[PDB]
């Protein structure tokens, strides 16, 4: 019965969805907890760079709110 | 090392113009043209035109396809040549891979070579401008202009284009 | 100049010396026209993205669009010359001696 | 006209992919022309700031410029928000 | 212990095999037919893992579905010979097992086995469709005995 | 001025048309078959092929 | 052919503005508008002189204005502030578009109160 | 050009490419746009014979700007002197 | 549909390019003074590296004109580590 | 860095199954089993002769049609331009002598392959 | 972190696509009133396994004739381009982002075709030679229609990043606006992955097997491997084109559901039709192209140069 092509279907759809999973859940790990900065034009990354170096431990995801001023 | 990263893919840029420049079957010829035509995509994207860099790369794709095609049709024969067959072939590609053996060697080591010329040798990121900050890419603003600014380019280009399909069916009527 | 100057230059050296050096296949040769292009569209690019002049950017395109018309050209004559003779051997292109 | 009617009938019954092309081509050159919104679109493209706006020294005699971002003067995009 | 592993090797390497058996596409006469009915929807070969390819080069078991004369034996030894190996050989129906019913011809080789290596001989003129699918399932149990590592461990 | 080098050389045709030559313009020969798919497995088709 | 000029280090000595990205985007369009005078002086400096050592005392009042303006926020909007521009530190792109709600918790929280 | 119809006609069909401190696409400026600034505003209407010499000046630091050659052998005297210091131990580079 | 929603995208991204433009002359203030600090800190190691040599002078212009001039990333990132002139030359570009 | 890394892992994967490939089975090679392939019989004459081509013509143009498509991929970006009048215009004709080219080779009969 | 995220890509996609094979098997085999593998494992699952098993431990072969180097070469570059085309694919988010990540699949499909060119020539076979120019024409007829359609299809998104069509399709899938230029898509994807009605540099009923008629065992397996890859990938590919997936920052897990969801459907359609209709012949495919997709190619790319300018509707730059 037609029915019996469906367990290929379903362990081929498992496998392709877990490239999308793996990469968006590890992005927010290496991430602190946040989607990984898109950079596409150079002020992105110029914001990036300047997060790395205000961040303190040289990490552009790691931000500071306004316990950082005086 | 990776700081000299466009050197080391211009050094296989050479190595792949010395492939095909010693001539051997065309089939190898145009095997050399698109390892260069690689690195060359590659060279062109590190100093910030990706457009361009992979412009080049897939026009000369298709370039180097058609004349496959037209090898296999029109030069070819019972023994292809590769590099090692020919002793002319050979000593082309052996000569070429020497001069550039010799130019990298002492580049590198000086960091400044003279080969006919002075050439600096810190590394090509010495050059690059310090001051990026715009939220748009420079070579996409620049080739978009083509159509504002470059209207005749635009007509120029456009008519050698037309011209080139009605003098290739000239050509090849018999 | 830069380093690199130094190698893209050497690649338009190798071609050329690879185009005025024959050997028999014409297409050999039309290869290493198409070798020429693509050193000079690497070397204009590199020039121009690097002084950022920004309307400059478009003739590296406009280069490669002539390289095309060039090639489709040299493809058309290889292709009279192997119909009459059965290959693209450039020694049987010596009737114009006499 | 029974020439063009007549002329336009047998391309459709023999080549109708080439009459959908000339049709769409045509109306790709004529409808621009004859758009009430084709002004709005250069409109939008001169609106966005893609530069910094550099500041006028004022020398006294400049009323139709503003002294602050949120004066009446300058240009608005009110139009741009109602489109 | 060496000898429980390469026993499980051969399982597995064997099971691999026998599952995956890709004939190649490769008919003479009359028991191609039938062989064409074992790869139909009633039987459905493909249903065993067995497909069909034409390249001998991708190929595991010849069927040997027909007369075998002597202008084709040059060929289909040839096409033997390009297999890549392990290869198997089915010999198909009474003129590929003996020369059948053209035995005495003096254009007919007697027997198949005369230019290959046979696996499997199929009895009928022709085999049934399930006659031969019979005869696959033999070779599938024959390949499942195989004992490779375990020969080349004691060796 | 006759040289021993341009003994061989010959006055170009009056129409400056050179004979077509027959430098060999040689078919491809293919087996199609007998072991082929579409050869009913015991044809050998010799077949002439421009392209 | 001539030393070039530079400043001391304390003559480049600043309190410096050590807020994130996200924060810099939350704040950015109450920021342009509380701070449009100093820093329009300074941005007219820069264009005029062509120098960057020819506008470093303009340069310290965009500092001087910006630290106000954000201590103006710790004191009346901290709490409010702080959901909205955590919620643009989460995109990837730093969008508006995704924040509209938070933005408005901020937004009537100045109003209301500066 | 040869026959100067541009000039003549009132249109501009490739002036606006040839210098690269013409207008550009969203006023993007070269990196050498002062520079070239410079030494074309100082040769303007003199002609080539005077130009050479007597906008030297203008052009040397143009042609300092675009290949930067004098910059790289002023760091590559640096850098080569760092280290011939570095392996007789007589300097320690900050932190 | 494309109609309107694009409109929207292009609202949308005149808002975004006007924060960067309220926040731009704070980051140029701050780039002034980043590249007037790394300049001065090479030119102070220059004077100690090129002490004892013949004739040079620290902190000479390769320039004529006296006219400020945007440092190339050589004079910059001269003596510093690798991993920090490999992130400002290349950061970018190879950032994904 | 990330997408060198992902061009040598991939290739390198596939380099490394290639060695698996040619070393885990056995092996046993003779003349007949390694001499080229045509249905049984011996092949007439080299793989390496002559294969004429019928679509030559077509091929030429793809040259110069392809090389149009990079003189259109930037119209994206060219809408952006405030000249807008200029653009379209420039793109249009672009387009239509494109449309033309493919029109006059299609009428001469370049498009269809010789005898 | 990224090499973990590099083998959570290749090694699924290995997977998706050895299963891939089972599911073609079994609907080709109900398509066509039978069953299909299901022997080997519970409903065939097993299959996949024992085919590439076998395929690994069969003696490869290189043929004398052949070009040893560019004979191995060739099947290397083909699947180690099959996994670079899924670097750039958000789902939502990719793996590398990139913002020419439309030309850069561009690139990369054209350079796949020589591992075809290659593999055949390198064969030194009158069917290996046969099947790689029937690769050259088949790429001289799709490639220029292919990328004028993504041309006419990014005037609304704005740009070449591929995750822009994500937000592009925000509102509406962007088959309704242009359901003629998805038409022309789906069928140069199938010309593009050389399946049928296009499958011609194989051939099986005309060449044996085209251009890899030579290759055994784990050579083969490669290019078998590579070939099915680019199925799902070229059906991702149209998804995320035309059935734009909305995203909800927070729950991405949701988005690669709905994702995957379609790019089986759009993959399945691919067995549906090889299931379904005879071969084109190869002069006949670049007629089809040439004299029919671009006439009309050619025309819409006119008018959706035109649209978006004419209803002030330019997408952003941004
Ligand atoms: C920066 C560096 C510059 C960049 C280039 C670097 C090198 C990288 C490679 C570049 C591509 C090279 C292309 C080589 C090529 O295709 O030539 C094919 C060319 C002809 O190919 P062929 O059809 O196979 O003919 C083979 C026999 O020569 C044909 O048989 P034959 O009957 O002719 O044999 C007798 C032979 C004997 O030659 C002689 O008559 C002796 C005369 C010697 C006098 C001393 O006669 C000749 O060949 C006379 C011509 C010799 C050249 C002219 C010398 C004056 O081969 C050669 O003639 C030898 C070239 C091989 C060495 C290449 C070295 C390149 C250096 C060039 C100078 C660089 C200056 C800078
Ligand atoms: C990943 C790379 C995958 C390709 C690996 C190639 C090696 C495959 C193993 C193999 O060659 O089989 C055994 C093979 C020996 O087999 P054989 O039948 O006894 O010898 C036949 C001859 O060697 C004649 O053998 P042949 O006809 O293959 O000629 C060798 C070679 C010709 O090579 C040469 O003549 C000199 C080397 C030139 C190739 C280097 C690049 C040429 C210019 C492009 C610049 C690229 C720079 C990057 O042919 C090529 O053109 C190969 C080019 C591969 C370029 C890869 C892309 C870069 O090699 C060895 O075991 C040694
Ligand atoms: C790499 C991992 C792949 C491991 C897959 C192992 C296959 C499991 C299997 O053998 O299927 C059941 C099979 C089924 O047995 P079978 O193949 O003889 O069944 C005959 C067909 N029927 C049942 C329909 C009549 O079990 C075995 O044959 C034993 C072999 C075990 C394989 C060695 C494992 C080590
Ligand atoms: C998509 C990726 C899939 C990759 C799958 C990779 C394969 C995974 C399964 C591996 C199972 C173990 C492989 C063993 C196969 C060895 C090949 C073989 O049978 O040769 C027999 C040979 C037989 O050796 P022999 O010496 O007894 O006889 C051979 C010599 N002549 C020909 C003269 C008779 O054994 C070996 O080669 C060694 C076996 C060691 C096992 C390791
Ligand atoms: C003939 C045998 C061939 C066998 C096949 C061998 C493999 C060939 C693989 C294809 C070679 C061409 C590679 C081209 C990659 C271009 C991809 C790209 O442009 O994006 C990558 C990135 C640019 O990112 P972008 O968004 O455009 O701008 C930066 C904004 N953050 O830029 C980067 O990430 C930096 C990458 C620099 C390294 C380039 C090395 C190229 C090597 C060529 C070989
Ligand atoms: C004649 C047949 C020819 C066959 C050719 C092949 C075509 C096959 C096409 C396969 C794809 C068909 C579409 C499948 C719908 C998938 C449904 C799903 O999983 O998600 C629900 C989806 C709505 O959700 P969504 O797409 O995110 O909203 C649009 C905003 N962007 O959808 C809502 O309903
Ligand atoms: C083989 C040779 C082929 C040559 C073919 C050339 C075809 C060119 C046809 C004209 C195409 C452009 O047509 C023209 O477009 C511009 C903008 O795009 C329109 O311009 C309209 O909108 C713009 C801004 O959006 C306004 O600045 C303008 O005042 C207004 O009139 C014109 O109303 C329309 O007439
Ligand atoms: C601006 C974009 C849209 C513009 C469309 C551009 C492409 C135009 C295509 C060419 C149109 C005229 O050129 C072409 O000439 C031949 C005559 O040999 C016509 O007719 C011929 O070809 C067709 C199809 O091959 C055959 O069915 C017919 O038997 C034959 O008479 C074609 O139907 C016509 O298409
Ligand atoms: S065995 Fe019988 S059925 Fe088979 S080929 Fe011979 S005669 Fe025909």
């Amino acid at each position: 019965m037609w029915f019996e092509v469906l367990p290929g279907i379903a362990v081929m759809g498992v496998c392709l969805f877990i490239p999308g999973m793996a990469t968006a859940r590890i992005h927010r790990f290496s991430n602190g907890g946040k989607e990984k900065r898109v950079a596409h034009y150079p002020y992105q990354w110029y914001l990036m760079e300047r997060d790395r170096r205000v961040s303190g431990v040289n990490r552009s995801y790691v931000s500071k709110g306004l316990e950082n001023i005086d | 090392m990776m700081l000299y990263i466009v050197f080391i893919l211009s050094v296989i840029f050479v190595m792949g113009f010395v492939g095909f420049s010693s001539k051997p079957s065309p089939i190898y010829g145009g095997l050399g043209l698109i390892v260069s035509g690689g690195v060359g995509c590659g060279i062109v994207l590190n100093f910030g035109g990706s457009f361009l860099g992979l412009m080049v790369f897939l026009i000369y794709l298709g370039g180097m396809m058609v004349v496959f095609g037209y090898t296999t049709a029109m030069a070819t024969e019972q023994y292809p040549e590769i590099w090692l067959s020919n002793k002319a072939v050979l000593g082309a590609f052996v000569t070429g891979l020497l001069m550039e053996f010799f130019m990298v060697y002492y580049v590198l080591k000086d960091k400044e070579v003279e080969v006919v010329f002075e050439f600096n040798g810190l590394g090509d990121w010495v050059i690059y401008d310090t001051g990026d900050s715009g939220f748009f890419s420079e070579e996409a603003m620049g080739i978009a202009a083509l159509y504002s600014y470059g209207t005749w380019l635009v007509i120029v280009t456009g008519w050698s284009l037309l011209i080139g399909v009605v003098v290739i069916m000239e050509i090849t009527r018999g | 100049m830069s380093m690199v100057y130094m190698n893209i230059m050497m690649a338009f050296t190798v071609s050329l010396v690879g185009l005025l050096m024959y050997r028999s296949h014409l297409m050999s040769s039309l290869l290493c026209l198409e070798g020429m292009m693509l050193s000079l569209f690497v070397m204009a690019a590199l020039t121009i993205l690097n002084s950022h002049f920004t309307l400059a950017s478009m003739m590296p395109i406009i280069l490669l669009v002539f390289a095309a018309c060039e090639a489709a050209l040299g493809l058309s004559l290889l292709v009279m010359v192997s119909n009459t003779y059965g290959t693209d051997y450039v020694q049987n292109l010596n009737l114009l001696q006499c | 006209a029974e020439r063009v009617a007549a002329f336009l009938k047998n391309v459709w019954a023999k080549e109708p992919v080439l009459v959908a092309s000339f049709a769409i081509a045509g109306l790709a050159v004529i409808l621009p022309t004859l758009s009430p919104y084709t002004k709005y679109s250069l409109m939008i493209n001169r609106a966005t700031p893609y530069n910094y706006p550099v500041p006028l020294r004022d020398d006294g005699n400049m009323p139709d410029v503003p002294s602050h971002p949120q004066d009446p003067q300058g240009p608005s995009l009110e139009w741009l928000k109602r489109l | 212990r060496g000898e429980y592993v390469v026993a499980k090797l051969d399982d597995l390497i064997n099971w691999a095999r026998r599952s995956s058996l890709w004939p190649m596409t490769f008919g003479l006469a009359c028991c191609a037919v039938e062989m064409m009915h074992m790869a139909a929807p009633r039987y459905d070969m493909d249903r065993f893992g067995v497909v069909f390819r034409a390249s001998p080069r991708q190929s595991d078991v010849m069927i040997v579905a027909g007369t075998l004369t002597n202008k084709m034996a040059p060929a289909l030894r040839k096409v033997y010979d390009q297999m890549p190996e392990p290869r198997y050989v089915v010999s198909m129906g009474s003129c590929a097992n003996g020369g059948g019913y053209y035995h005495y011809s003096y254009s007919v080789v007697r027997g198949c086995d005369r230019i290959v290596p046979v696996d499997i001989y199929v009895p009928g003129c022709p085999p049934t469709a399930e006659a031969l699918l019979y005869g696959i399932l033999q070779l599938q149990k024959k390949i499942k005995r195989e004992k490779r590592l375990r020969i080349w461990y004691r060796r | 001025y006759p040289t021993k080098e341009t003994a061989h050389w010959k006055p170009p045709p009056w129409n400056d048309v050179d004979p077509p030559k027959d430098t060999l313009v040689s078919n491809l020969t293919l087996n199609f078959g007998p072991q082929h798919p579409a050869a009913h497995g015991v044809l050998r088709l010799v077949m002439e092929l421009s392209g | 052919p001539g030393i070039v000029e530079l400043p001391s280090l304390e003559d480049l000595k600043v309190q410096e503005v050590k807020v994130s990205s996200s924060v810099l985007k939350a704040a950015a369009h109450h920021y342009g508008a509380q701070c449009d005078k100093p820093n329009k002086e300074f941005m007219l400096c820069r264009w005029e002189e062509k120098d960057p050592r020819r506008c470093l005392e303009e340069g310290k009042l965009v500092n001087q204005c910006a630290l106000e303006f954000f201590r103006q926020i710790k004191r009346h909007c901290a709490e409010p502030f702080t959901e909205y521009w955590t919620c643009i530190d989460y995109s990837g792109l730093q969008l508006f578009r995704r924040c509209r709600k938070q933005q408005a918790q901020f937004d009537e929280c100045v109003l209301d109160k500066l | 050009p040869f026959f100067d119809v541009q000039k003549r006609l009132g249109v501009d069909l490739d002036r606006w490419m040839t210098i690269q401190s013409a207008e550009q696409p969203h006023k993007i400026p070269s990196r050498c746009h002062a520079f070239e600034k410079e030494w074309i505003e100082c040769a303007h209407g003199i002609g080539s014979i005077r130009a050479e010499k007597e906008c030297k000046i203008e052009f040397e630091d143009f042609r300092e700007c675009l290949l930067r050659q004098k910059t790289m052998k002023r760091l590559h005297a640096i850098r080569r002197q760092r280290e011939k210091l570095i392996k007789e131990g007589k300097y320690t580079p900050p932190p | 549909s494309m109609m309107k929603w694009n409109r929207e995208r292009r609202r949308l991204q005149i808002e975004d390019f006007e924060a960067r433009i309220a926040l731009m002359p704070l980051l140029q203030a701050e780039k002034d003074r980043r590249v007037l600090q790394m300049l001065r800190e090479n030119l102070e190691e220059e004077a100690t590296v090129m002490k004892d040599v013949p004739g040079w002078k620290v902190g000479e212009s390769v320039f004529h004109t006296t006219r400020w001039v945007t440092p190339m990333m050589g004079e910059l990132y001269g003596l510093r580590a690798s991993e920090e002139v490999l992130s400002a030359t290349y950061g970018f570009i190879w950032y994904t | 860095m990330n997408l060198m890394l992902a061009l040598l892992t991939n290739f390198t994967l596939a380099t490394l199954l290639v060695i698996i490939a040619f070393w885990l089975p056995q092996l046993n090679v003779y003349s007949e089993k390694t001499s080229p392939y045509e249905c049984g019989f011996d092949p007439m004459g080299s793989a390496r002769l002559p294969f004429s081509m019928k679509f030559f013509l077509v091929a030429i143009t793809f040259l110069l049609f392809d090389l149009e498509i990079a003189l259109l991929l930037p119209l994206p970006w060219a809408s952006q331009t405030a000249n807008l009048n200029t653009m379209l215009t420039m793109a249009l004709f672009l387009i239509i002598l494109l449309a033309v080219s493919l029109a006059y080779e299609w009428t001469q009969k370049g498009l269809e392959w010789t005898e | 972190m990224f090499m973990i995220n590099i083998l959570m890509l290749i090694i699924p996609i290995l997977l998706a696509v050895a299963f891939l094979t089972l599911v073609e098997r079994k609907v080709l085999g109900y398509m066509q009133l039978r069953k299909g593998p299901n022997v080997v494992g519970p409903y065939g699952l097993l299959q996949p396994i024992a085919d590439a098993i076998k395929l690994f431990i069969k003696e490869p072969l290189r043929p004398a004739t052949s070009s040893a180097s560019m004979f191995i070469l060739a099947p290397i570059m083909a699947l180690g381009l099959a996994l670079t085309m899924w670097i750039p694919l958000p789902m939502p988010y990719p793996l590398i982002n990139m913002n020419l990540g439309v030309l850069f699949m561009l690139a990369m499909s054209s350079l796949a075709v020589y591992s075809i060119l290659w593999s055949g020539w390198a064969s030194n076979s009158k069917y290996a030679l046969i099947g790689a120019l029937r690769a050259v024409a088949q790429t001289i007829s799709y490639e220029v229609t292919l990328a004028i359609i993504l041309l006419s299809v990014l005037l609304m998104s704005g740009s070449f990043t591929l995750s822009t069509l994500i937000t592009t399709q925000e509102q509406m899938w962007l088959i309704l606006p242009a359901w003629p230029l998805a038409m022309m898509w789906f069928i140069s994807t199938l010309a593009e992955t050389n399946r049928a009605p296009f499958d011609l540099t194989e051939g099986e009923s005309e060449l044996v097997s085209g251009f890899n008629v030579e290759y055994a065992a784990g050579p083969f397996a490669l290019f078998f491997m590579a070939e099915y890859a680019n199925i799902i990938m070229m059906n991702i590919f149209t998804a995320i084109l035309f059935l734009g997936t909305s995203h909800n920052p927070h729950m991405p897990e949701l988005y690669t559901i709905n994702f995957t969801i379609k790019s089986l459907l759009l993959t399945m359609s691919f067995l549906w039709i090889r299931a379904s209709y005879p071969r084109f012949r190869y002069d006949q495919l670049m007629h089809l192209l040439w004299k029919n997709f671009l006439p009309l190619t050619l025309a819409l790319c006119m008018w959706h140069v035109s649209l978006p300018i004419l209803t002030s509707g330019i997408p952003p730059q941004t």
